[PDB]
């Protein structure tokens, strides 16, 4: 267990 | 602290706010006058939120225009958890104010609190409406009324590039009209805003100046408020 919908502020 | 609500004009998904404890993500979807949007609330941090709360906060004018309904969520959200919050959104009429979403929780005993508009802008019930261009030209000269009109003129605030402009008009939700404007610079437009008991068309003209950096937008529809909130939305996106 851990993961997320991921989202980033930078990267890409 | 990052705040995105203003990145959300030409797209539905992406990070609203972050900070060095929370992430803010959202994903949304619109279809005729309602919408459905995901709030993922991150904990970036080691330690759980606790009665963490999110209200929704709408502005004077703003609720009867716009229903938000929503369930409640998780009081305690585990360190390095994620949890989700759906919003189902309505658009009863046109709207220019954006609903708040506040955040209260503590934090090993201290109160944290978080303010970031929600990005549900006029727009997101805007849908594309392909047409011929002696279609468009009849459509555009029924809107011959001053009102229904609103105009800017304005300087570039990113590269004149076309094929960047093409998706930012299709991505606020405008069809993309070919070979209608028999100037191949220009950039025509055309869709609907969708709202409880009425369907608004909305027409749009965009004309670069490649070697001033300027663009004249312009925007007919059958209601002047429409036509304003628009032209403010779009025109701050080139």
């Amino acid at each position: 267990p851990n993961n997320w919908a991921d989202f980033s502020s930078t990267w890409p | 602290f990052e705040d995105n609500f203003a990145r959300f004009v030409c797209k539905n998904n992406g990070v609203l706010f972050e900070n060095q404890l929370l992430q803010i993500g959202l994903k949304s979807e619109f279809r005729q006058n309602l919408g459905r949007m995901f709030i993922f609330y991150g904990n970036k941090t080691s330690t759980q939120f606790l009665n963490f709360t999110p209200t929704l906060i709408c502005a004077d004018d703003l609720q009867t225009n716009l229903n938000l309904q929503t369930k409640p969520v998780d009081p305690t959200v585990d360190g390095g958890a994620q949890v989700q919050q759906v919003v189902n959104i309505e658009c009863i009429s046109d709207f220019t104010e954006a609903p708040v979403l506040n955040i209260q929780f503590r934090y090993g005993g201290t109160f944290q609190n978080v303010s970031v508009k929600l990005p549900i802008t006029l727009n997101k019930f805007f849908q594309p409406t392909e047409m011929a261009s002696q279609d468009f030209f009849q459509r555009w000269k029924q809107l011959s009324n001053p009102q229904q009109e609103v105009q800017n003129i304005f300087k570039a605030k990113h590269p004149m590039d076309t094929e960047i402009t093409k998706a930012k008009i299709i991505g606020f939700g405008s069809a993309l009209l070919e070979e209608v404007d028999p100037n191949p610079a220009n950039f025509v437009g055309a869709g609907i805003i969708h709202t409880k008991t009425t369907q608004i068309g909305c027409l749009l003209r965009l004309e670069p100046n490649l070697q001033a950096q300027m663009y004249r937008l312009t925007l007919r529809t059958s209601k002047d408020t429409v036509s304003q909130r628009l032209c403010e939305l779009l025109s701050e996106q080139f």
